[PDB]
């Protein structure tokens, strides 16, 4: 039952100090190569830290003098403290053990953590703002039409949107949130139906933000020209 | 200048062991990046490496054979001495003794490995027989009178083991249009080979031909007239 | 400081094809390099350890080879779960010289399909705060290549447009696609005619969305 | 590593020197010696230890490393490996990965008579002057002439 | 293991033309393993060149070589007819050291019209319970060419052998020699035997035919 899991995660403002928790079921921590990398959200993995069985640590050239990994026998666990973060921290970190495999994979990591989310801004966390995109003014097109909602000015993730209660799934498109200059974040909701079904069905559209409690239901009624 | 000359029983029976040893002068089982090489050849077939040894006692040995093979050096009397176990009759082959050195100049960078002069090769056929005496055949030529004034005859010889039959016509006095195949082994272990001139058809009775076979391991002799026959 | 190119970047192929995957160093590196698989939502998972050795509990159909600058990774039989991320990372220079590669992403092969276009201008709602967006939305489009370009009454626009895709979706395995122009409502008063044209591999000739604030 | 106050696998779980080190080392590139064709698999390596080093210790122990919660019985599996590792020297392995020959020397000095020391630098002997001389220590000023 | 495949299987030009051979290497490894050797007829292999890029000691420079990842080639410039032979292309990179299967360099001469002649056994060997048949193809070009035996208008298959001789040191053909053994009961039970033979220089295929009652 060799097990993995993080923990200690979340968001703080930036300079601040942060610990991270690895916590190794079936295998001893004071006695394996322990390995710390993080991973920016959609890009690659970067190594960071390293602990030896005896004592020895390694850190990266950006993250020297702020890192710290440490382990505890009586626990079975890891630590990691974060001082003066930066906004480049941001990413998910992932606690690995290094030189293990049935095969004596020297080096390779076979065992990882479900990783753990740290984020790292100050963009005052509020909640979202949510505006309607109706269809065009039009008979047919064919039978086709599109129509979603806006939501914008939210902050952190995630951000759940539901169309109907629950009682329209096919033809939605979730696009993934963008990141704005101002700090924020931003993304649509969309879908296609038919045109015939725009004035006799009822549409609800609902984004709920935990962050910030936030729950806003509305109605997206096509308008005349 | 280095030499490098094969020895060793070259008739061995089915599954018992063979052993080859190669003297080398010119060059010692001392010398750093100096090491010797058996490999052999089938006959018509690609070369086949069998073993390398180093100057420093290292061994490497065919993975495949590796259970069967053995090689071990006389630093004094400088000679390698390779031996197989368990043969099998299509190990039939030829062996070769090889020089092995690598070039280095002064900074270890390796400008690659080579196999620099080899030895002669010795024949190696493993079959289960007995030496017997060669049989001479005299293929005389049809009865033709002129066929445009060209015709051939010859001998052919059988029933011989092991290789190899030398042939020579007129106690080769005669090289024109002289054409010996090489021998094929057929089912029951046993050889054959053809040796065939070409002649005038005016020269068929002018001339009386002689073909001599001679066979150091059945110790034979033989020679043979050949003339042409009627109907 | 060894970086590492892999190649593709991505890769497209359907069930049962064979998978060529290349990544090369700027130096020698014997062969001190493993082959790792990652599929979105989770974290890696190693393959082949060493470059050439398979990992126990791993499929056969994969193998890995290579030497030097050069690492290979050859899949025979391309199994419907096989879609994901694939890295290769070296462990060669002792001290601190881990350094990880690009990656290889594989995704499912199919013919072209037309996207559809969809323009949602901005809401009076929207206006009540003294902020525009406008959208152009791209429907159920193979592959993923397209250019969009904007045009504020006849005019180029560049620097002002954020775009989001859609990944594959699990019945048509086509992108979505959506992008927005956000502008303060002095600037959007000013100008009367708005449009998005788009350009695609299945489209003959690009599509322009073109709509006008005063008429409607 | 293999120097005062460095880490590493090496620096801790093969050869480990004190801080205060007195003497030092000696090392040269020994690729055109140490290397084979098809790989030289003769050398070995600590990769796997509980802890680290005392200064000039040596471990020639060769038992199974537990990397786990589950005592194996000297039998390999899982989570327990042979702590040993062979290098994979090449002589086409580029520089950083080729074999080196490194020697030590340590120099010790007991309230013991000292013994091993370099060789004393002598000049020429000259006759009939006044000169300051120096024989194996005895130190004198005069004439050295020829005696019976 | 390591495979290398020379191409093409035979080359065969006149003196005086380039000669281009290639070696294929099954994986990659590196350039400075790969070497080349010559074989000529009945004598033992030398060392050609080494690295893939180096010359060995005395190696003309006509001889050259080029090539990297899995595939080298070697070119010959100017040949003459002494380095008409095999060339075996070999590698270091992973044990066991493998050899190529070998590529024949053979001078290119024009096509020959062969002379079949028949041979039945005779009197010496019709006495001891087995009889051979020889019927020889004689200056051939080129080294393909195709001999059936027949007994009676009949194809016989599996019971006859071939032989084939070195090419020709100063005509460039070939001598081939084709042989049928039988027994007493198997010579005696039949009254024709015949061998046909199609060459590429041959117009239409040519059977020679022997009886051995009426000669």
């Amino acid at each position: 039952e060799v097990q993995l899991v993080e923990s200690g995660g979340g968001l703080v403002q930036p300079g601040g100090s942060l610990r991270l928790s690895c916590a190794a079921s079936e295998i001893t921590v004071s006695s394996n190569y322990m390995n710390w990398v993080r991973q920016a959200p959609g890009k690659g993995l970067e190594w960071v830290s390293v602990v030896y069985p005896g004592g020895s640590t390694f850190y990266t050239d950006s993250v020297k003098g702020r890192f710290t990994i440490s382990r505890d026998n009586s626990k079975n666990t890891l630590y990691l403290q974060m001082n003066s973060l930066r906004a480049e921290d941001t990413a998910v970190y992932y606690c690995a053990r290094e030189s293990g495999g049935f095969p004596l994979a020297e080096g390779a990591f076979d065992i990882w953590g479900q990783g753990t989310m740290v984020t790292v801004s100050s963009a005052s966390t509020k909640g979202p703002s949510v505006f309607p995109l109706a269809p065009s003014s039009k008979s047919t097109s064919g039978g086709t039409a599109a129509l979603g909602c806006l939501v914008k000015d939210y902050f952190p993730e995630p951000v759940t949107v539901s169309w109907n209660s629950g009682a329209l799934t096919s033809g939605v498109h979730t696009f993934p949130a963008v990141l704005q200059s101002s700090g924020l974040y931003s993304l649509s909701s969309v879908v296609t139906v038919p045109s015939s079904s725009l004035g006799t069905q009822t549409y609800i559209c609902n984004v709920n933000h935990k962050p910030s409690n936030t729950k806003v239901d509305k109605r997206v009624e096509p308008k005349s020209c | 200048q280095i030499t490098l000359k094969e020895s060793g029983p070259t008739l061995v029976k089915p599954t018992q062991t063979l052993t080859l040893t190669c003297t080398f002068s010119g060059f010692s089982l001392s010398t750093s990046g100096v090491g010797v090489a058996w490999i052999r050849q089938p006959p018509g077939k690609a070369l086949e490496w069998l073993a390398l040894i180093y100057w420093d006692n290292d061994k490497r040995s065919s993975p495949s054979l590796n259970n069967r093979l053995t090689i071990t050096k006389d630093t004094s009397k400088n000679q390698v001495v390779l031996t197989m176990t368990n043969m099998d009759p299509e190990d039939t082959a030829t062996y070769y003794c090889a020089h092995f050195f690598s070039h280095y100049d002064s900074s270890n960078y390796y400008y690659g490995s080579w196999f620099d002069p080899w030895g002669q090769g010795t024949l190696v056929t493993v079959s289960s027989a007995s030496t017997k005496g060669p049989s001479v055949f005299p293929l005389a030529p049809s009865s033709k009178s002129t066929s445009g004034g060209t015709a051939a005859l010859g001998c052919l010889v059988k029933d011989y083991f092991p290789e190899p039959v030398t042939v020579s016509w007129n106690s080769g006095a005669l090289t024109s249009g002289v054409h010996t195949f090489p021998a094929v082994l057929q089912s029951s272990g046993l050889y054959s080979l053809s040796s065939v001139v070409t002649v005038p058809s005016s020269s068929l009775g002018t001339q009386t031909y002689i073909c001599n076979v001679n066979h150091k391991p059945s110790n034979t002799k033989v020679d043979k007239r050949v003339e042409p026959k009627s109907c | 400081d060894i970086q590492m190119t892999q190649s593709p970047s991505s890769l497209s192929a359907s069930v049962g094809d064979r998978v060529s995957i290349t990544c090369r160093a700027s130096q020698s590196i014997s062969t001190h390099l493993h082959w790792y698989q990652q599929k979105p939502g989770k974290a890696p998972k190693l393959l082949i350890s060493a470059a050439s050795t398979l990992q126990s509990g791993v499929p056969s159909r994969f193998s890995g080879s290579g030497s030097g600058t050069d690492f290979t990774l050859t899949i025979t039989s391309l199994q419907p779960e096989d879609f994901a991320t694939y890295y290769c990372q070296q462990s060669y220079s002792t001290p601190r010289g881990l350094s990880f590669g690009g990656g290889t992403k594989v995704e499912i092969k199919r013919t072209v399909a037309a996207p559809s276009v969809f323009i949602f201008p901005p809401s009076d709602e929207q206006l009540k705060s003294g902020t525009a967006s406008v959208v152009c939305l791209l429907n159920n489009f193979y592959p993923r290549e397209a250019k969009v370009q904007w045009k504020v009454d006849n005019a180029l626009q560049s620097g002002n447009s954020q775009e989001s895709v859609t990944e594959q979706d699990s019945k048509d395995s086509t992108y979505s696609l959506s992008s927005t122009l956000t502008l303060s409502k002095a600037d959007y008063e000013k100008h009367k005619v708005y449009a998005c044209e788009v350009t695609h591999q299945g489209l003959s000739s690009p599509v322009t969305k073109s709509f006008n604030r005063g008429e409607c | 590593q293999i120097a005062p106050g460095q880490t590493g696998k090496i620096a801790d779980y093969n050869y480990k020197l004190p801080d205060d080190f007195t003497g030092c080392v000696i090392a040269w590139n020994s690729n055109n010696l140490d290397s084979k064709v098809g790989g030289n698999y003769n050398y070995l390596y600590r990769l796997f230890r509980k802890s680290n080093l005392k200064p000039f210790e040596r471990d020639i122990s060769t038992e199974i490393y537990q990397a786990g919660s589950t005592p194996c019985n000297g039998v390999e599996g899982f989570n327990c490996y042979f702590p040993l590792q062979s290098y994979g020297f090449q002589p086409t392995n580029g520089v950083g990965y080729q074999p080196y020959r490194v020697v030590v020397l340590s120099f010790e000095l007991l309230h013991a008579p000292a013994t091993v020391c370099g060789p004393k630098k002598s000049t020429n002997l000259v006759k009939n002057k006044c000169v300051n001389f120096n024989f194996n220590g005895l130190t004198g000023t005069g004439v050295l002439t020829e005696s019976n």
